């Protein structure tokens, strides 16, 4: 029923975090200030390069 | 190549010369040239190091006796974030570099990536407990 | 060729707009040393506060990446 659920788990949590997996990952969306930086990179290349 | 014999005989002669020449009524010998094929390819996508500099990576031959050499000296791997539907949680990243072209089988994958091991040992542990 | 620039040294300095934060003009001096520089790449290398910009996204983005 719900015993296996136990089983798997102790099992699954115990051999997923016990050592590997370090940190792991939660949310990676903080890396769409990547979007925002090279959008200024734009903004800022595009005035650079079309300059007369 | 000129055989020794005819360094005998237009050296120092004996009276009697006797040469071995092989027969050839038109000569022209056949071109050999076999056929090569070489192949490009995106291999070892992602590598670790720097890897090599073109230029520096010619064309290796390949064939059925060091495709695995082939793998294993090139060292293609593989790392990316992964949904975790293991225990809840969020990405899983693994890292996964293949040594042999067994390693691409689910098994082996499952073998490589660390936790996915512990699991995997677990049900082996516990498939050969219900047996003796 | 890319000797002829660099013993050439094109170079180009002008005040620009600033876009990145507010204020107003930037003076930026560049000297082009070979036929990749004018690429917005290095054009973006050679401008210090956008090479400190793009040297910030290639810490994030090769920090996102192990």
């Amino acid at each position: 029923r719900e015993a296996v659920e136990t089983a798997v788990r102790t099992l699954a949590e115990h051999a997923l975090e016990q050592t590997s997996l370090i940190s792991n990952d939660a949310i990676k969306s903080i890396e769409s200030i990547i979007a925002a930086l090279d959008a200024k990179l734009t903004a800022q290349v595009n005035l650079i390069m079309h300059h007369a | 190549t000129t055989s020794s014999q005819k360094f005998i005989a237009r050296n120092r002669a004996p009276r009697v010369q006797i040469e071995y020449d092989v027969e050839l009524y038109g000569a022209e010998k056949k071109v050999q040239l076999p056929f090569v094929m070489g192949v490009m390819a995106d291999l070892a996508g992602k590598p670790a190091e720097p890897q090599a500099a073109v230029a520096d990576r010619k064309f290796l031959e390949i064939d059925v006796d060091n495709f695995d050499a082939r793998l294993k000296a090139m060292k293609p791997r593989v790392a990316f974030n992964v949904p975790n539907v293991l225990t809840g949680e969020g990405n899983l990243s693994l890292d996964i570099t293949f040594e042999s072209m067994d390693d691409f089988s689910p098994a082996a994958v499952a073998r490589k990536v660390d936790s996915l091991n512990k699991l995997l040992e677990a049900r082996t542990q516990l498939a050969n407990l219900l047996t003796y």
